[PDB]
């Protein structure tokens, strides 16, 4: 009910170290691609918690 | 023998770190694949190297 | 065996079959039938039906 | 329980809902309201709308 919400912005979004930091199975995704996710580039992520 | 994150990478039109440089498979691949826990048979309290 | 789901060991064995091109050398269990002819009948020859 | 993940036992229930085509008889909590004609209303008789 009370989710935590951090802004992540002017850094260097390096997604393949995702994987050995929490002990999940599948990174799903909705909109694109867990592999292809360095070649294409956004302008902000929303990282929300709970 | 993989760890668990990469059980998805074992897939035609995979990229990451087992789907290239240790095992790839074809895109036209026919064909199946059967991956089970071996938390007992391949696992030490000390570490298995 | 401390880690988490996500990064226990997990054997894989990959079963990759070739196609039908060849003369047919592993093939399952069926029972064959004798073979007629000058006849429209149901055809099974290596898997392929007809 | 020395059995691997895969031979564990699992219970399995299935629910089957057989469509309506006589009056209905099983469904849940949606309240009622009053029936008005002679006008362009959105209704939802049993379950359909329109
Ligand atoms: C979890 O994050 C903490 C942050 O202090 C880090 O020390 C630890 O190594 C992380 N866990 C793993 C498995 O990387």
């Amino acid at each position: 009910y009370a989710w935590n919400r951090k802004r992540i912005s002017n850094c260097v979004a390096d997604y393949s170290v995702i994987y050995n930091f929490a002990p999940f199975f599948a990174f799903k995704c909705y909109g694109v691609s867990p592999t292809k996710l360095n070649d294409l580039c956004f302008t902000n992520v929303y990282a929300d918690s709970f | 023998v993989i760890r668990g994150n990469e059980v998805s990478q074992i897939a035609p039109g995979q990229t990451g770190n087992i789907a290239d440089y240790n095992y790839k498979l074809p895109d036209d691949f026919t064909g199946c694949v059967i991956a089970w826990n071996s938390n007992k048979l391949d696992s030490k309290p000390s570490g298995n190297y | 065996p401390t880690y988490g789901v996500g990064h226990q060991p997990y054997r894989v064995v990959v079963l990759s079959f070739e196609l039908l091109h060849a003369p047919a050398t592993v093939c399952g269990p069926k029972k064959s039938t004798n073979l007629v002819k000058n006849k429209c009948v149901n055809f099974n020859f290596n898997g392929l039906t007809g």
